[PDB]
């Protein structure tokens, strides 16, 4: 057994994260409740490949900051995100 | 050039646009386009709106509009996503401005193929239409008019 298997194994709470523009596939990310929605945000922004400072979670019709954590939302193995950029003209 | 070879667009999601800005001539609106690529063509089946605050000068629209409908799309057994955003100039003809370039940015760095499509609802182009662009950043980060039909 590979010493970083144990990492591949942390949380059994799998969730989806749906981009908001395009049709580009959901991604569906395994994470713990004490992960906070800001490092969820950032390994989606990596599988993306976007950068860091555009864009935003939400879940169940709440736009959610960085700083919460996933525990406190009442994440379940199975819940859905969105991931939103803004819509602004000016 | 530019990620997208084309636009097509279904009349009445044109004529959807065309009457929310024709609607509120005393500040911008804005909503979302729905549609799919298909190849390098862009298609823009429907348009779509929420919740927003604007001025003359300005537009946001609430970024649980853009929420709720990707949640449904994707719930959906249609094939369709957002593609782009709308929203108008009213008064101020057809471009992006500085503001509106970093939100097509934005949009485009999620989907490349992704669109603006800028309407001013008091004038008329030229034969006549109707005074509107659909625009993308190109690879080399200028503003770019498409072709649309
Ligand atoms: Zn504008």
């Amino acid at each position: 057994i590979p010493t970083t298997e144990n990492l591949y194994f942390q949380g059994h709470m799998k969730i989806k994260i749906v981009p908001a523009v395009g049709g580009g596939s959901p991604l569906e990310l395994e994470v713990a409740p004490n992960a906070t929605v800001g490092a969820v945000r950032t390994k989606v922004c990596a599988m993306k490949k976007l950068p860091p400072d555009t864009t935003r979670l939400t879940y169940k019709g709440r736009a959610l900051k960085d700083t919460e954590t996933l525990e406190s939302l009442g994440v379940a193995d199975g819940d859905k995100f969105v991931l939103i950029t803004r819509t602004v003209g000016g | 050039a530019s990620a997208t070879a084309r636009v097509r667009i279904y009349p009445l999601a044109l004529a959807k646009v065309v009457k929310h800005a024709a609607s509120s001539l005393q500040r911008e609106v804005a909503g979302l386009l729905v549609g799919k690529s298909a190849g390098k063509v862009l298609e823009i089946w429907d348009a779509v709106t929420g919740e927003q605050y604007g001025t003359p000068a300005y537009v946001q629209l609430d970024e649980m509009v853009m929420a709720k409908v990707a949640e449904e799309l994707s719930k959906s057994d249609k094939n369709l996503y957002i593609v782009g955003w709308y929203h108008s100039h009213p008064g101020l003809d057809v471009f992006l401005s500085p503001t509106d370039i970093d939100t097509q940015k934005r949009y485009q760095a999620m989907f490349s193929k992704a669109v603006a499509l800028v309407v001013d609802p008091v004038d008329y182009a030229k034969i006549s239409s109707l005074k509107f662009k659909v625009f993308q950043i190109s690879k080399e980060g200028r503003v770019v008019s498409l072709p649309v039909s």
